RNA sequence: GGAAUACUGCCAGCUGGGACUGAGGACUGCGACGUAAGUCAAGGAUGCUGGCAUAAUGGUUAUAUGCCGCCCGUCUUGAAACACGGACCAAGGAGUCUAACGUCUAUGCGAGUGUUUGGGUGUAAAACCCAUACGCGUAAUGAAAGUGAACGUAGGUUGGGGCCUCGCAAGAGGUGCACAAUCGACCGAUCCUGAUGUCUUCGGAUGGAUUUGAGUAAGAGCAUAGCUGUUGGGACCCGAAAG
RNA sequence: AAGCUCGUAUCAGUUUUAUGAGGUAAAGCGAAAACUUUAAAUAUGUAAGAAGUCCUUGUUUGAACGUGGACAUUUGAAUGAAGAGCUUUUAGUGGGCCAUUUUUGGUAAGCAGAACUGGCGAUGCGGGAUGAACCGAACGUAGAGUUAAGGUGCCGGAAUACACGCUCAUCAGACACCACAAAAGGUGUUAG
RNA sequence: GCCCUGAAAAUGGAUGGCGCUCAAGCGUGUUACCUAUACUCUACCGUCAGGGUUGAUAUGAUGCCCUGACGAGUAGGCAGG
RNA sequence: GUGGCCUAUCGAUCCUUUAGUCCCUCGGAAUUUGAGGCUAGAGGUGCCAGAAAAGUUACCACAGGGAUAACUGGCUUGUG
């Protein structure tokens, strides 16, 4: 979806990267949670 | 190269993920990397409204009324050049009439026969 | 209008009408249009009161405007009601009919035999 | 396209029977308007107040005309000086009738109007506010 | 070298045989032949002749002959049929009444409207008359205390049926109802600004910024009747296993 | 329909002109078969003006909103017709077969999923001996004429018509047809 | 190009049937003929639309007169009886 | 010197907390504790709770709907 030219309905790929990094950081946060407990 | 709200633009892909591929729309939005287009699509018998997001190299400008403006200019020109005289202007476009009678001459041209020999 | 004919070829028969077939059609199956209503001509008063604003004032002036395609042709044509023809009196020939006139049929452009067709459908 | 009065009022039937003839032989556009207005239902024929009639006569140059209402002419108590008009209409409430006659004008009906102004000269047509209801 | 016939086409050329049709009901029109008066195949049939006057034409009916016609109703869109009901007859048999809201139409009155819970009366469950009250309406808005609709000719522009003026007529000009769009003015709520006076904290003068309401900006509702829609009542009818 | 609220010189499953994209290549030929310029229509897109155009020239010398003023009909291709939208408001119905045209994926074979055009359901009438999907076909009551598709030995209305060829089958052939058996065998016959 | 083999069972049997071999079979061409509720013209019924008309003693004013185009139908909708 | 590093979902409108210039209300009237509103803020699935509170019955009763099995597509036979 980065290079895919037209998207068929905010720029819609930036939201996609935003959610990507959202889940990535949730994972990397829960990593610390498990390390501490 | 400044696409704004209201402009009218074509689509061109310099794989086949979506095929609008040369349907002309109107811009409603612009960003540093993408553009927004609207499209009228026939769903049954009516033109319903679709929205689209396209990159910059995958778009261009249109040349639709390019002849319209030149022709209304020249219409205005000959209109006054007609008022400035006595005239039968007739400033409308007509379709291709049927061609009229002529005579062809056979002096360097004696008709060179051929048959389906084939050759 | 050439491409209209090229579209609807498989359903029609057309060609180039002579003067005498136009004359016969207009004289025998010619009905005008007084604002509506498909009125029969039978007279020059009906033509004159309805097309005298274009210089046509007789059934012969109407035939002239038709055959020698004129600048009041659109109006002189849309004055007349589409002609109601009957089946041909000798038949069409052609055991089968929906094939191109070139291929032994009826539809398409016969280009001069439209007179021999219309004079029997008249 | 409404053509026939749906009521049974015999006098309204007569009024239509006169106006169809007038509008068929007169070609003055006023008559066709009045005829079309005589077919309207009671919810499309709202009333018009003496105060709206007065405000209508208060425009410039229109102080000597006859005003015509196809509905009713109600009254209003919020005005104190009423002009010396002449109103033709269908109905008159007692209040409006007394107010106009005390002002000094006349009250008449559509058929007396048909006799007076046949083509419809020097007339005004007013319609009450329709969509104000729900 | 001079012709002819064939073939395709045109004639506002001529002349025979056959079949179906005769709508219309004083006159008016467009025409043709006429020296003319007049005649005519020109805006839809008349002239002459014969037979019989009744079961002859025609109708109803029984049968024969030629061709045609798969058994009804219901339930599933395809083998679209299958499947379920039908022995025959007569009588009975299924979208009704009511209560509450709503659209539309008719009538009565109209900024109002509704006599009939009651009283008076009578030719006695009829008809006729009536006082005081009450509902709905004539005003909203705030969570609430509360507050509560004119800068002007009740507004500026954009069109707007009609009307007046000029015009031979098209047209031009003036005025503009209802209604629609936009910028305004007013009322309530929210945020600020915070006087003249105050009992030292009361009170809210004058002016602004958005957002919001079926708000105001010369009222339109009330009442009964009819067709109807939604909901409840056994609710179009019959058919069941329960507590 | 209830519905009156506006009818405009406006609409349209159509063509044409301008401009796009598909580019296969048939173009031909490119400076050496790579070139990068080119021909028609092939189905989809957009446009073709009277609330449209012209003149002074403010806003912070280009562009955008201006002020104020001016141009009405050969008015800007063809063809056909005066008929949609707004709100009030409402009855029945809401997921399937057949065939055709393109694309995607397929296998012993059939096929599976798409979008599009007809038909059927609600539908009679002529023909295919019989028939939802095949071929004709604009359903009031009648008279005359002419025909579509299909046919003209008899059943059965209509030429045991005319003309040129091919075929002999020990259950020929007279069709859903250009499909499976289908690629081959034959001292059967014809023409290349 | 025609023709013969190129497999496929079971009550009796189907180019629709009789029958047909210089065809009544296969390819093709020129004509004449038969026939639908389709096309053309005419008369009658109805629907829709466009025109004219209360003027008297002549009448049915939701009337009367002139003209033109149309008519399939389930659920459902309207109008007249 | 390489043939890996990590992971529950879920709301976030079922609610956590707090303060008011002279903010408004609490039914006969006051005062003080108290409650309730709307105006502010400050917090966000860490800490809870769950997409419904378990089976079995062959006497099993009532109202409905069901076949037709050998024929989609000319399929079937002797040699992978």
């Amino acid at each position: 979806l980065d290079d895919q030219w037209l998207v068929e309905v905010i720029d819609p790929r930036t939201l996609n990267r935003a959610e990507r990094k959202r889940l990535v950081k949730k994972n990397e946060k829960q990593q610390r949670r498990n390390m501490k407990n | 190269k400044v696409y704004k709200v209201g402009d009218i633009v074509d689509i061109k892909a310099n794989m086949p993920h979506k095929f609008y591929q040369g349907k002309t729309g109107v811009v409603y939005n612009v960003t540093k990397s993408s553009v927004g287009v609207i499209i009228n699509k026939m769903v049954g018998n009516r033109y319903l409204e679709k929205r689209l997001n396209l990159r910059v190299e995958h778009i261009k400008h249109s040349k639709c009324r390019q002849e319209f403006l030149e022709r209304v200019k020249a219409n205005a020109a000959k209109r006054a050049e007609a008022k400035a005289q006595g005239v039968a202007v007739q400033l409308k476009r007509q379709p291709a009439q049927p061609r009229e009678s002529r005579i062809v001459s056979t002096e360097g041209n004696v008709p060179q026969t051929l048959a389906p020999v084939p050759y | 209008t050439l491409e209209l004919l090229k579209l609807i070829e498989p359903y029609v028969a057309y060609g180039y009408p002579s003067y005498s077939t136009i004359r016969q059609l207009v004289y025998k199956r010619g009905f005008g249009k007084i604002n509506k209503q498909r009125v029969p001509l039978s007279d020059n008063a009906i033509i004159e009161a309805n097309l005298g604003k274009y210089g046509i004032l007789s059934i012969d002036d109407l035939i002239h405007e038709i055959i020698t395609v004129g600048p009041h042709f659109k109006q002189a044509n849309n004055f007349l009601w589409p002609f109601k023809l009957s089946n041909p009196s000798g038949g069409w020939g052609v055991p089968r009919k929906f094939k191109h006139f070139i291929q032994g049929g009826s539809f398409g452009n016969r280009e001069e035999f439209i007179n021999k067709l219309v004079k029997s459908m008249n | 396209h409404r053509t026939a009065p749906k009521s049974d009022n015999v006098y309204l039937k007569l009024l239509v029977k006169l106006y169809t003839f007038l509008a068929r032989r007169t070609d003055a556009p006023f008559n066709k308007v009045v005829l079309k207005a005589l077919f309207l239902s009671k919810i499309n024929r709202p009333p018009v107040s003496v105060s709206r009639i007065a405000r209508a006569l208060k425009q410039e140059g229109a102080a000597n005309k006859t005003v015509v209402v196809v509905g009713t002419v109600t009254d209003d108590a919020r005005i104190f000086e009423f002009p010396k008009t002449t109103v033709a209409a269908l109905r008159f409430t007692a209040g409006a009738r007394a107010k106009i006659v005390k002002a000094g004008g006349e009250c008449i009906t559509l058929d007396q109007l048909a006799v007076r102004a046949p083509k419809g000269q020097n007339t005004l047509i007013l319609r009450g506010p329709r969509n104000s209801r729900e």
